[PDB]
Parts: structure tokens; sequence; C-alpha cells
């Protein structure tokens, strides 16, 4: 079992002056209306109808 | 935008939609532009004269 061939792959992650290019999934609830409900849309968290 | 001219560009008012973003984060300070040239018959073929 220890002279059988093993396959080896290596993940580098690293961080630069650029932007972010890879990026992990995100979530998303349902969406309910005509009610006071608060909400961020990627810039700014807006509470509100 | 279409237009029926050869100089002289008109008065005419016509914004500048976005196109396609580039997170490239680099360097810039020179550029050139790419031209094409035909090769017919009547030419001989070389890139001389
Ligand atoms: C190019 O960018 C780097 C970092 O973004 C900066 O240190 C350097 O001065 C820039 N070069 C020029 C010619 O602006």
């Amino acid at each position: 079992v220890g002279y059988q061939p093993y396959r080896v792959v290596v993940l580098s992650f690293e961080l630069l002056h650029a932007p972010a290019t890879v990026c992990g999934p995100k979530k998303s609830t349902n969406l309910v209306k005509n009610k006071c409900v608060n909400f961020n849309f990627n810039g700014l968290t807006g509470t509100g109808v | 935008t279409p237009i029926n001219l050869v100089r002289d560009l008109p008065q005419g008012f016509s914004a500048l939609e976005p196109l396609v973003d580039l997170p490239i984060g680099i360097n810039i300070t020179r550029f050139q532009t790419l031209l094409a040239l035909h090769r017919s018959y009547l030419t001989p073929g070389d890139s001389s004269s």
C-alpha cells in the first residue's frame, strides 16, 4: 500500500496589492416586500420597505 | 454612432455608456494603435515599399 502511486495537488493562496479576484460563495435570503425590513445590497445598510 | 461625414465632427450630443471593466492594477504611461494593410495582386507582396 505504501509503494502504490499517490497523486498530490498543493494549493497556495497569496495576497498582493491587486484587488481580490477569487472569492467564495455568498448566500441570499428570500425577498420580503411591503414591510419595514433591513437590507444590504452591497453599498448601504438601509432599513425600509 | 452612425454618421455621414468625412471631417468636421458634428455638434450633436452623444453620451458614452460604460463598457467592460478591467480590474488589473498595473502601471501605464504609453500607448500605440494597430493598423491593417492589404496585399492584393497589384502590390508585389513585400512589406518594403
Ligand atoms: C506604478 O505603480 C507602482 C505601484 O502601483 C508605483 O510604486 C510606481 O511608482 C508606479 N509607476 C509610475 C511610473 O507611476
